[PDB]
């Protein structure tokens, strides 16, 4: 039990898929003229 | 973390075997999962940076107990933590990118004095 | 301890480099004045040429390997 909740708190190899991150910084848009399901949930006037 | 640092303290520079041997169990189960920025999500990087200050403390209780005798898996332990950079780089709005780069050098600069000590 | 004896004989520099390029012996024969032993040109040549003297899970793998596995008058020794 204690080594098994130790595992759940630090899982090694259980959660490192490939170490493969693109490292950039995600940019999110916000422009008004295209109309899309996604900017009507984020952009709310119309 | 403050379980460990309470426990390394008692026991300073006494030396013992069942308390170096629990360090080193903790900091082999510990070790993999220090700087690992996999999927880059704020309650991972948060959660896995106080993960970078747990084995910074690990390491320098494991040391605080066994201080003074040269011991071998407890410099094999924090040789390995000085050694190999990590982080999102290598393998495993200009002042904005110099506040991001700022994060992550003094990261690095807290990870090495950890290991130093 | 030995070398100022190598400067007290005066023929030294020449042989040996000689020895060094491996030159034939009749280049040898045309300006030195005394004989040299062609079995010990051979054998120090013999000597001279004597030449006896799958990517992120293995830096997960090697990096525990080769980092925690602890192994137990300027140089002029080449």
């Amino acid at each position: 039990g204690i080594n098994k909740v130790l595992d759940h708190l630090a899982p090694s190899e259980l959660i490192k898929p490939v170490k493969s991150c693109h490292n950039k910084p995600s940019v999110l848009v916000l422009d008004d003229r295209i109309v899309d399901a996604a900017t009507k949930d984020l952009y709310v006037n119309g | 973390a403050g379980r460990i640092l309470a426990m390394g303290i008692r026991f300073a520079s006494t030396g013992n075997l069942k308390i170096r041997n629990i360090l080193l169990s903790l900091v082999d189960k510990f070790l993999p999962l220090y700087q690992y920025p996999g999927k880059q999500n704020l309650d991972f990087r948060l959660t896995i940076s106080v993960i970078n200050v747990l084995t910074n403390v690990i390491v320098v209780s494991l040391s605080m107990v066994m201080c003074a005798s040269g011991d071998l898996e407890v410099l094999r332990r924090v040789k390995y933590l000085h050694e190999v950079a990590s982080g999102p780089y290598s393998d495993l709005s200009d002042p904005t990118a110099y506040l991001e780069d700022k994060k992550d050098i003094d990261d690095h600069y807290g990870k090495f004095i950890s290991t130093n000590l | 301890f030995v070398k100022p004896y190598f400067q007290e004989r005066k023929h030294l520099v020449n042989v040996l480099l000689y020895a060094m390029l491996d030159l034939p012996e009749e280049e040898l024969k045309e300006k030195i004045n005394f004989n040299v032993d062609m079995k010990a040109l051979l054998s120090l040549v013999d000597t001279l040429h004597d030449s006896d003297i799958i990517r992120h899970a293995m830096l997960y793998e090697h990096i525990l390997n080769y980092y925690i596995a602890w192994v137990p008058k300027s140089s002029y020794i080449k």
